[PDB]
């Protein structure tokens, strides 16, 4: 009204406070009968999310099918066959919300993120977007319009370049299919190619509808309307990928040569061995990266150079591997990184988004959510012998080595992988 | 014969489409029942309950804040100083970021390696962030180890040692950085902007600093700064988190023995140095940018103005848009909408700024050469209309949208805590959700227009502008455009 | 580091106009509008 | 209906005379919607497949050919036209649609006629 | 861009060419206030069509009324003597703003390449104003008005074969009557609208290139739009203008002309002092000075002909007077000179003035002999003055 | 020559003359040339290294300013300022002699002015 | 740009550069960011050093030996000695081109 900001304003009906000690809740969960597995978690915070999580990605496309996934992620919360895109987002904005599409090369996510009391809002807009996606052409060309431009606007960031560079690099079969699809892909995605693809991977065995904030019973019964009519398919087996490793190399000039080494480490499927892959990260624009898949996963290190000085970092870098593997981390060194690990898994998890996401994640990898604490468990009994042997056997398989810019003086992959 | 309707190829592709737009005219109506594209205005405060946040004064004018979540595992605990470069002179401009380099190099207890092996053997973080008015220093940590952190933060503010050696070779990481990372364009169009709408004033100086100051920096300069401004009626402890506020109390006034005891509130050196708005501009025309960067301000609102809460309304009725979002063309703010359907901008934000005194309200935007004058005409043609036009719909969207990110942007140790050390050096107090959402509710359509005639009809107007910037209007275009002359 | 160089990458809060033809009011003083 | 042919003998009329004029030229009676007279029918058009509109746009040419001839389509081919085989108006009808969802939410309109 | 939307009213079809060529032209942002008197011209121009017909729905083109008819818009209409005032000293100030517009020119060598298309029209547009000022002058058929018709009528006469053909042809009959009144009359109509197309021609001529500056250099890094900069410095000079023309209106509306046109037109007596007025003195004083009749026509026409070339003769690549001292001095009597000429003219044919004349004729067309080869000399320069 | 100022006085008070116009606005004689007074000066100016034009229209720009403030330059400025170091002279000679060459051995011209 | 039209001489290019270590890897089609440095002064440091009448032969089929020499003679004796140097060493390895 009318008083200044540091006077109270009279007249307001106050909410009792909350208490300071507050029992968490249980992450109820249902199967569907067409084996759709729905999950809410209670939280006192008044912010509620809802995804929707499937079991699909870049691993799905090969052949005739490339780009699809990035263009699914694209034509996100568009035109369905129930309400075209102007009055989908006039819906989203009236209650304040916020929506988000994520597509990797084994799960494609959709998210809306609002406040509580808008639960039969959210859900009805999330499933109606995935479900009844209508893919008109005059939508589907604009996303692909846009599409070509962030492609051209990807060999800005080094960091992803060799990231996405050193996946083909280094996997043959699906996992070595780009997720950014070539600029002749596009020339051939439609929306009949799209919904080819989508009717027969988004099935209601391969989706988690994961909510974080609100109750398990009026989330049934918004959502058991709305997915119960999905047919009940079977299970496909995984397209099987196998690490090979390889070599990229791209001259593009300039004078800052980027480069990437990496190695494959065990899957989320290898309970520890995945842990470990995170501590030897934490215990390393250069930094050590990771990704990691279910069944197969790539530890590596970046690097940046000159053109000149382009010979000596990747051996520094491989004698740094090799001191890991050889031994010569003191325990400071090593409890340092264990509790760097430890305290970043306990402090992305307060982030409500994230926790859905946490939630949706695991019951599609696993089927159900693995506590967070037999994770610490796995990380605080962690020796410099399991660290040792870890890279040890990590390195000494088959390499990938990623380069770009002025690789002239870069040498090759024999010369690279004969140091370790 | 006339050939069958599936035999040419153009009658076979014609049906093929036909087809398709019959099956959007027959809606399922399973999918049309819950969501609808009217904005209502809501009310529900059952959902608004909150950790009570307690607050505590000491004796000696220390202010600790806590809001407790015993089930969280991690904590943040930090210290919200009401000091910043606002508040330095004229020849001591820089010493409160030089201070904030030297804050975490040194004390008797702990030297430089000691503390960072201490933060990393509990994997710790420590952050460091200064204003113009504003300076922060604060710690995320797990829950076991809140003691801890208080412990390191009382020591980094009480026993700084500050040695010349150290001094020196922060002057050179300072002298690189003013004059090798100046890429960062979008903060440079706002430090210019800064400094031609506050002329002649403290608020119009850079956070940074001349070098002339930086490269006379000496041991007793950061202490004399230290003593005038670091006092404990100045600070604010504030944790957030799996932390108790009797214990966090208890370590306070156990640690913070040291401090400053000036009783100078920081209203009397603004009242003494007061911050005014000259309408002006500066140009920064080069052509071999590839995008021109401009902002365009309006003189606006202080903390403790109530129209600071129209203002914020009203930057959310502007808006925010980059070429990524996918459904610009659809929103209900009609900047955007202009923007996004007419393809004349890289990126467009609506920002509004507070202080003690005075505020920026206004619109910052990337976009090339070529779309610069239709972009000037619409971002000024959709500010100079929340005088003349506004709709119930737009002005309860916009309610609904702020209300709903002022508090899905709280989540996490962190925000909490800087939200409770911010309010409290703002307003003196946590405004409670409630009343907060009880001043929006306020704001109608006829509070916008009364607001935007006295900020934005007819008004003066700062700008900043970068890169190509030729075809930009000059500041009499800008200028008239503040008013319609039809009405 | 050339005249336009500095004045970016430097802002100045103490600007003087040039006076020959106008000379500005005190700043901090209310528009003439 | 008074408009429709199969209940009123005059709109039968009307349409088998409509008809014969467009069978002479080989046009549609779709070809007659020009994008310049509105801009809910240049929307349209740039829905439409490509295949749609180069048809549409040879029918346009082989008809001004014949009108700047002062001649007629050959009567063989004359029989195998079909001037009421529709290809605009579903589109034309789900465009007017839109713009008249985002009139009702006040929402500016995605296209305007110039001033002239 | 893509303009699916409507902007600005100013940049939609219905304007764009005026938002275009009017209001956003850009503008060197130095020039001066001798850049003003081109809107001038053209504002005079308007005033002399407006006054001008209003005035001719009151006027009678026959000898028998013409006089009377002025004497009664004098009398009779109401606000007659303000439209006749603000006609007959509106010509007067045509030509003073447009005087001063030529003299702007030949200061700062706008002329020059790339405009020589925009000087050439202008000589063309003044050979119009010339035209139209002396046949709307023997409209009110006083004393001279007969006589300063059947002189320049004459004029034709110096060609040998078909001179008194043209000269019959020109008048009608043998002798300045109603037939040449009459036709005077209908000719001062039309030539003000082919005085506007012409002056439109004019401006899209120069538009191609945009204005000269007073440094006379290239000048895009520094140009400005046309509204509301030069609009407002126009719109002082507009003021001035209507205070300057106010003063000659209301306190003294017969002084720029001669007392003997109030006295109706005789055929048999002769004005002892027959001159133009005072715009044409200076051509009408050169013609005087040759003593041949045939000679004095050449002359004329030369005045012309040197006026078109010169923007055509090779020269040097330095434009203003702000650097070029000589061509200075060269302008400021070229001035002087064309001072002396009005003022010989309106004086009777003897000594001194015979003698004056034939110098000032001399050193008038000296200016265009003298420009040339000084361009030949001063490509020179930059060699010669070394660093 | 009489142009020559070591030789006559007259040609010497004329550099001094021209000299002192051009330092009140820091602009050098060469900048007097325009590119649109002839297509050999825009090909001249079209060879120069770029730093080079990049200073002669900043000087431009200057002396335009001041020319609109109806200023000059101020003493300090004026003292170092080089009215006739040359940048232009030779480069425009060269281009002159290229084009002689062009016309005597009957080629077509590189270049034309459009017709006004 | 026009030389991934040709498949057969963009591959011989491009193993060129994987199959050697050395200056035969070196790309006889240089990367457009290995342009915008070259010039006239660039391109006459580099003739000056490597154009050396030790390392020119003028050969002419079709003319007597007598009138070449009589003129090509005063116009490639100004040239100076240079002691000869010697061309670099080229190391054939392994490696892989790829494109996709
Ligand atoms: C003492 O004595 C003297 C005076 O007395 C007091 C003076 O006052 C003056 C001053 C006078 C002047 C400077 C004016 C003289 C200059 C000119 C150009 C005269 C102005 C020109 C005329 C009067 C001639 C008018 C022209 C015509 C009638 C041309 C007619 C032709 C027309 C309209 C069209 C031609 C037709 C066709 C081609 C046929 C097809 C046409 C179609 C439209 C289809 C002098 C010198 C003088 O010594
Ligand atoms: C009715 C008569 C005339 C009208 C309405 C007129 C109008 C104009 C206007 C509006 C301009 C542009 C603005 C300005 O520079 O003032 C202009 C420029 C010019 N006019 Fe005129 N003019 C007339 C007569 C003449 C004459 C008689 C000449 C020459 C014999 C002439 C030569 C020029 C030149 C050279 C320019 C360009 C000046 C420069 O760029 O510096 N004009 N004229
Ligand atoms: C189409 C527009 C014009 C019309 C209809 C027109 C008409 C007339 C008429 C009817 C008269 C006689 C009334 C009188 O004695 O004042 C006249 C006189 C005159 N007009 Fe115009 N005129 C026009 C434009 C011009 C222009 C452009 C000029 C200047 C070049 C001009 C110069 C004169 C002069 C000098 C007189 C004689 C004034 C006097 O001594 O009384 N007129 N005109
Ligand atoms: C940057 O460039 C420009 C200038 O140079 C620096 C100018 O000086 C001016 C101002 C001067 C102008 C427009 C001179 C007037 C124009 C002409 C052609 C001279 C004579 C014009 C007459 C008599 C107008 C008669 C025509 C009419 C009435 C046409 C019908 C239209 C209507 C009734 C609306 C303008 C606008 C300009 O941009
Ligand atoms: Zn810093």
């Amino acid at each position: 009204a009318l008083t200044s900001l540091d006077m109270p304003l009279q007249g307001v009906s106050l909410p009792p406070p909350l208490a300071d000690k507050v029992e968490p809740s249980k992450l109820q969960i249902t199967t569907l009968p067409n084996g759709l597995k729905i999950a809410s978690e209670t939280t006192p915070n008044p912010a509620a999310s809802i995804g929707l999580y499937v079991d699909c990605g870049s691993i799905y496309e090969a052949p005739y099918f490339h780009g699809a996934t990035h263009l699914l992620e694209r034509m996100a919360f568009k035109s369905t066959l129930n309400r075209t895109h102007f009055r989908l987002v006039r819906e989203i904005e009236a209650i304040g919300g916020n929506t988000s599409a994520s597509a990797s090369r084994e799960q494609m996510s959709y998210t809306i993120d609002a406040l509580k009391t808008y639960v039969p809002e959210m859900v009805e807009v999330l499933i109606d977007s995935v479900r009844n996606p209508a893919f008109l052409d005059w939508e589907v060309n604009e996303e692909l319009r846009k599409m070509k431009v962030e492609i051209a606007e990807l060999a800005k960031n080094p960091m992803g370049f060799l990231l996405e560079a050193i996946h083909s690099a280094g996997y043959s079969g699906p996992l070595a299919s780009p997720l950014y699809a070539p600029e002749s892909a596009l020339d051939r995605l439609n929306g009949e190619l799209l919904e080819e693809f989508m009717t027969e991977n988004f099935t209601a065995a391969r989706m988690v509808l994961a909510a974080s904030g609100v109750e398990h019973e009026e989330l049934l019964k918004v959502a058991e309307p709305l997915t119960s009519d999905l047919p009940n398919v079977p299970p496909q087996l995984a397209p099987k990928s196998q690490y090979v490793g390889g070599d990229f190399r791209q001259h593009t000039g300039g004078e800052a040569t980027h480069f990437a080494v990496a190695f494959e480490v065990p899957g989320w499927n290898n309970e520890k061995e995945a842990v470990t892959a995170t501590v030897l990260q934490m215990l390393m624009s250069c930094t050590a990266f990771t990704s990691i898949f279910n069944d197969t996963g790539l530890f590596g290190i970046y690097g940046c150079s000159s053109p000149q000085f382009a010979a000596k970092a990747i051996e520094l870098a491989a004698k740094e591997l090799k001191d890991v593997a050889g031994g010569k981390v003191n325990q400071a060194h090593l409890d340092r990184a264990k509790a760097a690990t430890k305290s970043a898994v306990l402090m992305n998890l307060e982030s409500r988004m994230i926790a859905a996401e946490d939630i949706g994640r695991q019951i599609l990898t696993y089927g159900e959510r693995k506590p967070v604490d037999q994770f610490l468990k796995s990380v605080d009994q962690l020796t410099l012998k399991d660290i040792a042997d870890f890279t040890s056997k990590v390195i000494s398989k088959p390499l990938t080595m990623g380069s770009f810019g002025d690789v002239l003086a870069v040498p090759s992959y024999d010369t690279i992988s004969s140091k370790f | 014969s006339p050939p069958p309707p599936h035999l040419m190829p153009y009658d076979h592709a014609a049906e093929i489409i036909k087809n398709k737009i019959k099956k959007l005219e027959n809606p399922d109506k399973r999918f049309l029942k819950y969501a609808s594209p009217h904005p209502i205005l809501a009310s529900h405060n059952h959902i608004l309950s909150a950790p009570e946040t307690r607050v505590t004064t000491l004796p000696n004018g220390l202010r600790v804040a806590t809001e407790s979540n015993l089930s969280a595992k991690t904590a943040t605990v930090g210290v919200w100083i009401d000091a910043g470069s606002r508040f330095e002179s004229d020849e001591t401009n820089g010493t409160a970021h030089f201070l904030e380099h030297m804050i975490f190099k040194g004390t008797d207890r702990r030297t430089v390696r000691a503390l960072e092996e201490e933060i990393e053997d509990i994997g710790g973080h420590l952050n460091a962030y200064t204003s113009r008015e504003q300076t922060t220093y604060y710690a995320k940590v797990l829950d076991s180890n809140v003691n801890q952190a208080l412990d390191v933060l009382a020591d980094i503010l009480q026993n700084s040692k500050f040695e010349e050696q150290r001094i020196n070779r922060e002057r050179d990481v300072i002298l690189r950085e003013m004059q090798e990372v100046e890429g960062q364009t979008d903060e440079v169009v706002l430090d210019h902007l800064h400094a031609t709408a506050f002329q002649y004033t403290p608020l119009g100086r850079t956070i940074l600093g001349p070098a002339q100051n930086v490269k006379s920096i000496t041991r007793e300069d950061l202490q004399n700064y230290i003593k005038t401004h670091y006092t404990a009626s100045r600070m604010v402890i504030a944790a957030a988190g799996a932390v108790k506020h009797e214990e966090v109390v208890e370590q306070v006034k156990k640690l913070f023995t040291k401090l400053s005891s000036d009783p100078t509130t920081t209203s009397q050196l603004v009242a003494n140095e007061p911050a005014s708005f000259t309408g002006s501009e500066v140009r920064m025309i080069d052509d071999d940018l590839p995008l021109a960067q401009f902002a365009v301000a309006f003189e606006g609102a202080s903390w403790t103005d109530p129209d600071s809460v129209a203002l914020m309304v009203m930057q959310t009725m502007l808006g925010s848009w980059n070429k990524n979002v996918g459904g610009g063309k659809h929103v209900g703010s009609d900047l955007t909408q202009r923007v996004a359907i007419n393809e004349i901008a890289e990126s467009i934000m609506a920002f509004n700024t507070n202080y003690k005194d005075t505020g920026l309200f206004g619109v910052y935007a990337v976009a090339k050469a070529d779309c610069l004058d239709d972009l000037s005409y619409a971002i000024m043609y959709e500010v100079t209309k929340l005088a003349y036009r506004v709709s119930d719909a737009d002005v309860t969207r916009a309610r609904n949208q702020l209300k709903s990110s002022l508090l899905l942007h709280m989540d996490g140790t962190s925000p909490i805590a800087e939200d409770i050390g911010r309010q409290l050096l703002t307003y003196g107090r946590r405004i409670p959700t409630a009343e907060l959402f009880a001043r929006i509710d306020a704001v109608d359509a006829s509070t916008v227009k009364r607001v935007a005639n006295k900020y934005i009809y007819d008004k003066d107007i700062a700008i900043s502008a970068i890169g190509p910037i030729q075809d930009l209007p000059d500041y009499n275009k800008f200028r008239r455009r503040t008013y319609w002359n039809r009405y | 580091v050339p005249a336009t160089v500095e004045a970016v990458k430097t802002p100045n809060s103490k600007i003087v106009y040039d006076d020959h033809n106008h000379e500005r009011y005190p700043p901090g003083d209310p528009s003439k509008r | 209906r008074l408009v429709d042919p199969r209940k009123n003998f005059l709109a039968r009329m009307h349409m088998k005379s409509v008809s014969n004029r467009l069978r002479r030229y080989g046009l549609r009676y779709d070809d007659l919607y020009d994008p310049l007279y509105d801009l809910d029918i240049k929307e349209a058009l740039n829905r439409l497949p490509r295949e749609i509109v180069d048809a549409r746009n040879q029918r346009l040419m082989r008809a001004m050919d014949l009108s700047m001839k002062h001649e007629y389509l050959p009567d063989n081919l004359q029989a195998v036209q079909t001037p009421f085989r529709s290809y605009l108006q579903d589109m034309l009808a789900l465009v007017k649609r839109e713009r008249a969802e985002r009139e009702a939410l006040g929402a500016l309109p995605l296209y305007q006629r110039t001033i002239p | 861009t893509i303009r699916n939307q409507r902007f600005s009213l100013l940049k939609q079809p219905i304007s764009s060419t005026l938002n275009q060529h009017l209001v956003d032209y850009p503008t060197p942002s130095n020039l001066s206030y001798w850049w003003g008197f081109g809107s001038l011209a053209g504002i005079c121009l308007v005033i002399q069509i407006v006054t001008g017909v209003f005035l001719a729905m009151h006027y009678t083109p026959h000898v028998d009324l013409a006089f009377n008819s002025v004497e009664h818009i004098m009398r009779d209409v109401e606000g007659g003597w303000l439209l006749r005032y603000m006609h007959a000293n509106g010509a007067s100030m045509f030509f003073i703003v447009v005087y001063l517009h030529i003299f702007r020119g030949l200061y700062y060598a706008s002329y020059s390449s790339p405009r020589e298309f925009v000087w050439c029209l202008g000589v063309v547009i003044f050979l119009l104003m010339i035209v139209t000022a002396f046949i709307g002058y023997v409209l009110p058929w006083g004393q001279m008005s007969f006589w300063g018709a059947t002189v320049i009528t004459s004029l034709a006469s110096a060609i040998p074969v078909v001179g008194d053909t043209i000269v019959t042809w020109l008048w009608g009959g043998f002798s300045v009557d109603n037939a040449t009144l009459n036709r005077f009359f209908s000719l001062h109509y039309l030539l003000p609208f082919i005085l506007v197309g012409a002056s439109l021609l004019h401006l899209a001529a120069l538009h191609q290139y945009g204005s000269n500056n007073p440094l006379g250099v290239h000048s895009e890094m520094d140009k400005i739009a046309f509204y509301p900069y030069f609009y407002v410095k126009d719109l002082v000079g507009w003021v001035a203008f209507a205070i300057f023309f106010s003063i000659w209106i209301f306190y003294a509306p017969n002084v720029l002309g001669h007392p003997d046109n109030y006295i109706p037109a005789n055929p048999m007596s002769t004005p002892p002092h027959i001159v133009p007025e005072w715009y044409f003195l200076p051509i009408y004083a050169i013609l005087r000075s040759i003593p041949d009749k045939a000679g004095g026509v050449a002359a004329i026409a030369l005045v012309f002909i040197c006026l078109l070339a010169l923007p055509f003769f090779k020269s040097m690549y330095v434009r203003s007077s702000s650097f070029r001292p000589i061509y200075q001095g060269m302008f400021w009597l070229l001035l002087a000179d064309c001072l002396l000429l009005g003022w010989i003219g309106c004086q009777p044919v003897e000594a001194p003035f015979v003698t004056i004349g034939q110098i000032s004729s001399l050193v008038f067309f000296l200016f265009f002999a003298i420009t040339p080869i000084l361009g030949r000399v001063g490509r020179g320069i930059p060699n010669s003055y070394t660093d």
